[PDB]
């Protein structure tokens, strides 16, 4: 009211819950990275 | 509309039909006939078209 | 399509105008059968995108397949698998509406099976359909670039031929018991040729 | 008989087929790109 998608997702930075930390991270050993330009309009 | 016989310059006296210059397609150019639907003619020279 | 603007996308709507371009009619992919020499199996696999469903989705973008999950090497068989027709037409303005002097107007209307080779070039139509958008109008990555927006278009879902003076779509009636009883009827009067003379203008 | 898993996605340097030139492509304008390390064992 050049605004662009972001490069990344936000739901790293944004610490929504304390379930959300343990969401953000599964099987074993490997890290999440959801990749470039992950969102969809 | 006030025009005469053979129409004004690079302006028709009757409708005309182009085609669109960048799509290629038809639509109506001009023509003094069309423009003044509803309105009146002013012809001058008419024994000359 | 003058009066068709950006507050009307997502809701179903229904225009008018003249057929100026249609397209070839062309077979889309949607299930593709193989079969295994070293094994004696059949397989499958299934294809969609983004124009087959009204809302958005997740894309999965599934690949040919050429061999088995084994290794072994695979043969297709085009008997067995499934196309669908598809086209696209372009709908403008009509002659008998558009302003005098001015470039016209038009949208692009997307038709798919049963749908697919209803209209020609130059015939008055009314499209039924829902006007809506697609991908992301240089959103995704940096795309400096700003003059493009969103693609835009119509799923059409209904087609209905328009009759008009001097034009070439022929005008028909359904016609009722009422009418055929009452034709019937007249045919049997000994003036009918001279009734239906004096008709006419 | 030190390997690794590949670190990109291998259907586009491999040729596979005329249809897996289409089927790597899809969606109007944007690219396919599989990301980092897509592989799973």
């Amino acid at each position: 009211n050049t605004v662009s998608l972001p490069r990344s997702c936000l739901s790293t930075i944004e610490s929504e819950s304390s379930m959300a930390n343990e969401s953000n991270i599964g099987d074993e050993s490997t890290k999440k990275n959801c990749g470039p330009d992950p969102y969809i309009i | 509309v006030y025009t005469s016989g053979k129409g004004s310059s690079a302006a028709g006296l009757t409708a005309s039909v182009q085609r669109d210059p960048m799509t290629r397609e038809f639509y109506l150019e001009g023509g003094a006939m069309v423009l003044a639907d509803g309105g009146v003619v002013c012809i001058d020279e008419f024994d000359k078209m | 399509p003058r009066t068709l603007t950006a507050q009307h996308l997502n809701k179903l709507v229904s225009v008018e105008g003249i057929v100026t371009k249609t397209s070839l009619v062309r077979p889309k992919l949607i299930r593709s059968v193989h079969y295994a020499a070293k094994t004696g199996r059949f397989h499958y696999r299934d294809y969609t995108d983004a124009t087959t469903t009204l809302t958005t989705r997740i894309p999965t973008p599934a690949i040919y397949p050429t061999e088995d999950t084994e290794g072994n090497k695979l043969t297709t068989e085009y008997g067995y698998s499934t196309f669908i027709d598809h086209q696209r037409i372009t709908v403008q303005e009509m002659p008998e509406m558009a302003p005098a002097g001015q470039l016209p107007r038009s949208i692009d209307v997307i038709l798919d099976d049963d749908l697919v080779d209803k209209t020609k070039p130059g015939d008055r139509v009314n499209v039924v359909g829902v006007f809506k958008s697609l991908g992301a109008g240089g959103m995704n990555q940096s795309n400096s670039n700003t003059l493009i927006g969103f693609k835009t278009l119509i799923l059409g879902n209904t087609v209905y031929p328009l009759h008009a003076r001097s034009t070439g779509v022929a005008a028909r009636q359904m016609l009722t018991d009422f009418d055929i009883r009452n034709i019937n009827k007249l045919s049997k009067k000994k003036d009918i040729f001279d009734i239906l003379s004096q008709s006419l203008a």
